RNA sequence: GCGUAGCAUGCUACGUCAUUCUCCUAAGAAGCUA
RNA sequence: UAAUAGCUUCUUAGGAGAAUGACGUAGCAUGCUACGC
């Protein structure tokens, strides 16, 4: 059976860089238990695997960052750096790439599900996800079509589609290639068969889609977080046209999308040792750490300044109420200090001078509240710097 | 702990081994009620953390039982609430109006978003800025859905009654936009 | 679930599975329950049996739990411990339990099966939140003893306005009134269905129903009748609201020209609007069915409630309302089923209007200003705190008398259950007396209704009228038949017709009879109009004729007696078999 | 909230919660009020109440702290600890709580029911902040004692002008004047909500009373009235703010010849200049709220607010203001129900007017000048705090006397009350003097101050007029009717009936006796203005006729009978009870 | 030389307690990210 | 009114395990001594 299901629009009231209001979607309860119940298996299998093109479930924390990107750059040839950006992601999802999100993540159900189980759980999910309706102030409107941010499986479905978006530019990028200048005679007989197995075979060619899906690893490697991307691609061939770049992915976005992907949004690192430019909001630093260099993701000090400054209730204002919410912005902060640009290494050392001052007025508050110190105080260690050192070892 | 006859052995015994400590018993009586009071302590204890496991697990046994419970009389009042709201709801439609509509119907079924689009007795336009109101419901009656309506009320964004003769295109910068005007079925 | 234990009302959450109802009950009160009764099983929010994979025990003094769950000897873990132990039953609320000893009648009040007598007068004098109990333990009895029962079909089709009967053979049969409802089952290939209840009642001769229709749906043999039956809910309103008495009366504002007709009740009419409930006892046939009326024209504008058990007695009120009160602000409340041929001449059926008729067993949920019970001696306990339930009023008015017949009260088969303990009401009404009596009688002659008033009464009758010299009482052998799941006393008619041809006056008599066997058979060599000792009561008559078949204890019952012979108003030819019966009361000898 | 212990000022976290104000109390003086007292009951920022899944024991000394919350003695985590011992209670701040025994007197202060005399004789010797709790219990304990009364109905309206009135049975009926107001309910079925703001008064005859609406609701005969209660705020500001002498005149200005007429009071405005608060003691009729309008022409930037207990009061303050001051700036500040009639000839209800004249009760927060508070008699502690917390000011001056008549105290019926325990400014004026002291009658004739200097003064006051022998002393006996709990004498209204037409030049005289029933009853009868004596006080009329009209301890009461007589300014007739206070004074002979 | 008894030393098993560590779960507070 | 999912910090409680120490009891191995053969 099918469940129509409304979904609420809750404003979001966060911190953010720019002044257009954020807006969730509240799905109802009998839809998110039946979309968990179906999902939930596929979902936490892929948040426990490391090492994969979705890195949903690693750590940045113990190394997690470096390991990521040393599985990105996974022998590429001649590597550069790309990340691209999905303008109004969630809200010009075309339906198509949806349902396909969803019936990629329905393969999974080969033995648990029959053919008209598997329908009626995507209608399910079109019903109460894809095209609903929608709360919005008191009143039922009509979703047209687009993700909703609050299904079940919302950032695995983004993942597929951000890797269906990257597959097709690599199609496209590989068939409107000449082929009469391909001087690589492995590279034009797979644009023949990619071709063939495109507009003249209606029966899956397995031998061929292994083939592709080797090709695309082994010269476009991809890190997904469900619509950030990073590539380490092989920069001759896209300079040659045979695998994907900025201008493939601005073209496929055009005609599939329905929206212009300007050039201004998406970066191109030619040294990694730089790492990418930006992935999660976290820039990369190559660090001497230990005796081997590592990358350290450090956030933007701005953030984490506002963070400090700004809070979103009035009894974070206190400070001594919160030593735990500067702990963990100053465990956010700490690659800082290996910033070359010492008002970047500042903020960590601010977070740390603050934290020994709310301990010191603390502790004067309570003696004043009493006439005995604590007995036990294990507060000494967040301000010292080995506290979150440790965070970015990989001994853990 | 000191209900059980355990504490009463072991106390028994300390006193014997006490008093005969005090008369100057000999060296074997004195082991052998040191033995004695040996394993009766053993077995005071023995019989003693089992009381702990006891209340420990009594305690959350009782714990679950509330939780299975209080978690059934706050089932039923949601149960309660949900059927009076699906009633109340029963009791707003427009029988007459929806029953027309649903016969007319070739399967019984018929799309929902036409539902309120033929049947609705009331009609509520939400309106942005002065030019819309102009276009759509100028006057004190209009058109929609194929169907005639008249104004009842109109309302400004803070819910206070604005009147029709205040919706002007030089008082439209004195109205808190938008306005929502109240219009029933003719 | 959480509750109030039956006979402490401290907080609980066990409950006694074994008994009928599950009534909630406190730790200590729990314990008393099963140490001593045979009930070893008890319900805490989730039942107390063995939780293994294969075991199953019930008993709760044989329980012990462990971990997260409950075993027995066999299952448990090594760690204890008892469910039952230290004098209390491990549940909620372990330390707010008060016990109470009157578990000592609560014993018998669980485990009794209501066969005998005194299980009746012992659960009626308990205490109030025992009176309850012991009523809906009772009406859930009565609701399962008709769950095995016989069943028949119609013969073939036989008449408009009477079917035929073909019953099971090795089981018992029905009374027929209008009490007792019967249903067909349409389990004709094909799905059995309802196409509607009927109600029977014996033929002429042979095997005959003379019936009362529900629905249109004429059935061929397709359909057989069962019994009927449904679910009993839980009481809470106690059976009587506290006497508490008020200065002057309240929310009732008399009238202007009430009328000169019983004009001789208003220091009765105010009484009753002075307590809070009152009590009104008359003998046969001395205006309380008037009595209401007149209420209701004493205060004019208050909204009244009239209720009663049984759709007879309310229907003759509705019909007296009908002649005296004003007529267009009456409202008859019938149930949606209809399984009596209501009462369709008022404006019907409209819960908002101000003098609101309706039975016991089909009152909503209102309120109202005075609220006047009709025949409490019919009402059983469950009826009265049904009323109490779903009726708020300012005065309560109960008007009855228990020297009639009581309420069916099948289960009961050996003894006599006195009058006292009819209900509640009866019982006050004997304990301290009615708060209000009428005693004149208008129906009776002289020496009758003088004996009447002598035989239980404490001589509070007299009749306006004199003796229409034509009342008897014989003492005529009548031999016994009895052939037949009654006693029948057919050359007692013969005798009657011996007689009868000297006295040309009772020749369009109704026939009566302590038997409805008897009663069946007057009716079939004779064309006496019949109508039996219960289906009197509540009519008055001219010329009816009364015959005892049997001499025992149903032959000597003073109270059927009483509505037996006051139903005539000027002859009656009776026959009486022990002496006892021919020495009570004055009468010729022929 | 963390707050400050009442008796030392410590810093704390709990309160008494069995206590009406449920005050901070540090954790040494709590646990000596708890363990002392009958109190058991302490509110931390969590009740102390046992957290088992049901459970109530609030005894501190049974409780403990065990695992997260607070636990009895059979329900506590396995790990304690005690909560109410090592002779403190556990709460916040610990280890800092330090206090001091006045631990004798606040159990005395908060056991008290304010019954006797002597709870308000400690209740006003104490130390400063027992000074301030004290009136603050005694305040909650005034507004929970209208919780025992009893609520109204109506009976029926025949007239609807006058209102009929039935009490609920069974609780205390209220006194019938203007201090107390209602409000209804509606609860049928159908509006348990309010249906105006009503007051009443009796009817001479029958049984009626002659209501007042603020509104024109009327009452279908369910709708009925309930007396209003008032929850009672902190005592948040000190009854007087702390005195500073300044060497000169600071935030005040004096003017360029002031008047002819205040001639005399310049050096106490210049002493009312210098210091922070002053204190005039005067006599009655002395010249003492005549100061105050002076004192206003001698500071004339200074913005002034006028405020007093009464109504009567400030309103003849007002006229006296209306008389000297400019009128275009003044005010008048009423109640929004405004039970009295107050004055409109000002621009009523602007409070940034310079000159503003209110009530106590009806002071709204703002700031001035120089506050001046007028018959301070009147005023309780309550009064003192009010008017100290809503209005900010620079100078304070306080006017009045002590041997007028006090505050009612409607609770105090054993004993008598001193002078010097009005309030805190009466016992400042009383023990140590007044800052401001003038003394002599210039208002009534010479025969009744020449009576009442033997009264209440002893032989101080020489006075100025001629004894007009206008003056009369009654002798009449008074039968009494105690009839609307308060008494009535109708004979002697009657006395004066018969003889208010034998004297011409009386017929304006105000009637005065000391109960509000017969003064208001007498209306009918003879027609003159009628005023009790408590408002009486400070308003002068030219002739006035006094009954006494039954003997007790309040009709015989000194100081009643000389705030009473000392209104008249030309002549005065009186009728007395008492075979002494006829004799007492010296009048004619009648 | 053997048997019984006693004392001392050592090893294993079990029960109780103290400390430290790891993990598994539950509950709560908070931070960041998409 | 306040979504899905991931990671992290901190606190509390419960179980299980490990390690070390302490006591008690039982079993086994050895040395010395008393008695009997
Ligand atoms: N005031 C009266 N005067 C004469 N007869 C009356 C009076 N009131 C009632 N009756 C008669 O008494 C009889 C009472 O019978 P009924 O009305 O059935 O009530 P109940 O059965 O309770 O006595 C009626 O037939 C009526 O005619
Ligand atoms: N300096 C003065 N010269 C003449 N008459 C005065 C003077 N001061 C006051 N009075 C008169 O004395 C009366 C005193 O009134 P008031 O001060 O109100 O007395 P109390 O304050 O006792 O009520 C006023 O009515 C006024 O007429
Ligand atoms: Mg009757
Ligand atoms: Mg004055
Ligand atoms: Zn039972
Ligand atoms: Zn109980
Ligand atoms: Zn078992
Ligand atoms: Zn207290
Ligand atoms: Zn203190
Ligand atoms: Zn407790």
């Amino acid at each position: 059976n099918v469940i129509p299901t409304i979904t609420q629009m809750n404003l979001k009231y966060a911190i953010s860089a720019k002044n257009r209001a954020r807006t969730v979607a509240g799905v109802s309860i009998c839809s998110t238990m039946t979309n968990r119940q179906f999902h939930q298996k596929l979902l936490k299998s892929i948040a426990a695997t490391r090492g994969a093109t979705v890195v949903i479930g690693t750590s940045k924390f113990y190394g997690g960052w470096h390991n990521m990107l040393k599985t990105v750059y996974s022998d590429v040839e001649n590597p550069h750096l790309m990340g691209w950006d999905y303008p109004k992601c969630d809200r010009a999802m075309p339906n198509m790439l949806r349902i396909m999100a969803s019936l990629v993540l329905a393969r999974k159900h080969t033995t648990c599900c029959s053919l008209s189980h598997r329908f009626y759980r995507l209608a399910n999910e079109c019903a109460q996800v894809l095209s609903e309706m929608v709360m919005c102030g008191g009143s039922l409107y009509v979703k047209p079509g687009g993700t909703s941010s609050g299904d079940a499986t919302t950032a695995y479905a983004n993942s597929v589609f951000n890797i269906c978006q990257a597959v097709t530019a690599n199609v496209n990028a590989l068939l409107s290639t000449d082929g009469n200048k391909i001087a690589d005679k492995y590279v034009r007989n797979l644009q023949h068969r990619l071709y063939e197995c495109l507009y003249r075979n209606r029966d899956v060619d397995t031998d061929f889609v292994n083939e592709f899906y080797a090709y695309l690893r082994k010269h476009f490697s991809m890190m997904i977080l469900s619509d950030d991307a990073v590539v380490c691609f092989n920069s001759t061939y896209a300079s040659q046209g045979l695998v994907a770049s900025i201008k493939n992915f601005k073209s496929v976005l055009y005609y599939q999308n329905n929206v212009f992907m300007s050039e201004a949004k998406c970066w191109t690192e030619t040294d990694l040792t730089k790492g990418p430019h930006e992935f999660c909001s976290q820039h990369t630093m190559l660090v001497k750490q230990g005796d081997d260099y590592v990358y350290l993701p450090y956030p933007d000090p701005s953030r984490i300044l506002g963070a400090g400054c700004f809070v979103d209730d009035i009894v974070k204002t206190d400070g001594t109420l919160m030593i735990e919410r500067f702990v963990s912005l100053a465990i956010d902060a700490y690659p800082l200090t290996k910033h070359p640009n010492q008002e970047y290494a500042d903020v960590f050392h601010l977070y740390l001078q603050y934290i020994r001052k709310l301990h010191d007025e603390l502790t004067g508050h309570m003696l004043d509240m009493y006439s005995v110190m604590l007995t036990n105080d294990n507060t000494s260690r967040y301000w010292e710097p080995e506290f979150y050192e440790a965070m970015y070892t990989p001994h853990t | 702990f000191s209900s059980l006859p355990s504490y009463a052995a072991f106390a028994t015994a300390q006193e014997a081994y006490e008093q005969a400590v005090a008369n100057g018993d000999s060296e074997v009586v004195l082991k052998k009620l040191k033995k004695s009071l040996n394993v009766a302590k053993s077995e005071f204890d023995r019989d003693a953390a089992m009381q702990r496991k006891l209340e420990k697990m009594a305690d959350q046994a009782m714990t679950q039982m509330y939780k299975q419970a209080r978690s059934e009389d706050k089932r039923a009042k949601v149960t309660s609430a949900m059927q009076t709201m699906l009633f109340t709801m029963l009791r707003k439609l427009d029988n007459d109006a929806l029953n027309n509509i649903i016969n007319n119907a070739r399967d019984g079924c018929v799309p929902l978003n036409i539902i309120p689009l033929t049947t609705a007795a009331k009609l509520m336009v939400v309106i942005p800025d002065y030019n819309t109101y102009k276009n759509t419901c100028d006057g004190t009656t209009f058109t929609y859905a194929s169907a005639l309506w008249e104004i009842q009320q109109v309302v400004d964004a803070d819910s206070k009654i604005v009147q029709l003769s205040e919706i002007s295109m030089d008082n439209s910068p004195n109205l808190a936009w938008p306005l929502i005007v109240t219009a029933l079925r003719a | 679930a959480v509750g109030a234990c039956v006979l402490c009302n401290s907080q609980t959450s066990l409950r006694c599975g074994a008994c009928i109802r599950r009534p909630f009950l406190c730790c200590k009160c729990c314990y008393d329950h099963v140490i001593s009764t045979s009930h070893k099983l008890v319900l805490s929010v989730n039942p107390y049996v063995c939780n293994a994979p294969g075991c199953d025990v019930t008993d709760v003094t044989q329980l012990y739990l462990g971990g997260m769950s409950y075993y027995c000897k066999s299952h448990k873990p090594p760690i204890s411990f008892p469910l039952c132990a230290n004098g209390q039953v491990f549940g909620l609320y372990k330390n707010t339990c008060v016990g109470s000893d009157n578990v000592t009648d609560f014993n018998a009040i669980a485990t009794c099966d209501w066969t005998n007598a005194g299980d009746y007068i012992l659960a009626n004098t308990c205490t109030e939140r025992l009176k309850l109990f012991a009523a809906e333990t009772l009406k859930a009895t009565e609701e399962t003893f008709k769950l095995s029962y016989g069943i028949a079909t119609v013969r073939e089709v036989l008449s408009d306005r009477e079917l035929h009967l073909s019953w099971e053979v090795g089981k018992p049969r029905p009374p027929l009134n209008r009490n007792y409802v019967f249903t067909g089952y349409r389990v004709t290939k094909n799905s059995k269905v309802q196409i509607g209840e009927y109600t029977f009642e014996k033929g002429d001769y042979g095997d005959a129903v003379v019936y009362r229709g529900t629905t249109t749906y004429k059935l061929n043999v397709g359909d057989y009748f069962v019994l009927t039956s449904h679910t009993v809910m839980p009481l809470s309103a106690p059976t009587l609201v506290p006497q508490e008495h008020y200065v002057r009366i309240t929310g009732l504002y008399p009238t202007l020209n009430i009328s000169d007709e019983f004009s001789s009740n208003v220091a009765n009419y105010q009484k009753v609007g002075m307590q809070k409930y009152s009590t009104l006892q008359g003998p046969p046939g001395t205006g309380k069915s008037h009595f209401a009326i007149g209420l209701a024209l004493y205060y004019p504008s208050a909204r009244i409630v009239y209720t009663a058990c049984s759709h007879a007695a309310v229907d003759a009120l509705c019909e007296k309302a009908l002649k005296y009160l004003p007529i267009d602000k009456c409202s008859r409340i019938i149930p949606a089923r209809a399984r009596v041929e209501c009462f369709d001449k008022f404006k019907v059926n409209s819960t908002l209007e101000q003098y609101v008729f309706c039975t016991v067993n089909a009152l909503p949920e209102t309120t109202a200003d005075i609220v006047v019970f009709d025949e409490i001696s019919m009402a059983t306990n469950y009826d009265l705190s049904v009323v109490n339930a779903r009726l708020r009023a300012k005065h309560y008015v109960y008007i009855g008398d228990p020297a009639q017949l009581p309420a069916p009260r099948t289960l009961l088969t050996k003894g006599t259950l006195e009058p006292e303990y009819f209900n509640s009401v009866c019982r006050l009404m004997k304990t301290i007396g009615p708060d209000m009596f009428l005693g004149t009688c208008r129906r009776c002659p002289a020496e009758i209704v003088d004996t009447v008033s002598a035989l239980v009464y404490d001589n509070k009758l007299k009749a306006h009228k004199d003796k229409s010299a034509q009342c008897f009482k014989m003492f005529y052998k009548g031999v016994i038949t009895h052939d037949v799941s009654s006693a029948i006393n057919r050359p007692q008619i013969g005798v009657v017709r011996e007689f009868l041809t000297r006295n040309p006056a009772w020749r369009k008599a109704v026939f009566i009879s302590p038997y409805n066997s008897q009663n069946a058979v007057a009716s079939k060599i004779l064309g006496l109009p019949t109508q039996t000792v219960d289906s009197s009561q509540g009519s008055e008559y001219d010329y009816v004729i009364f015959t005892q078949t049997t001499e025992t204890a149903h032959s000597c019952n003073v109270n059927r007696f009483n509505v037996a012979i006051t139903r005539a108003k000027v002859g009656i030819l009776c026959i009486m078999s022990d002496r006892d019966l021919y020495d009570k009361l004055q009468f010729t000898s022929l």
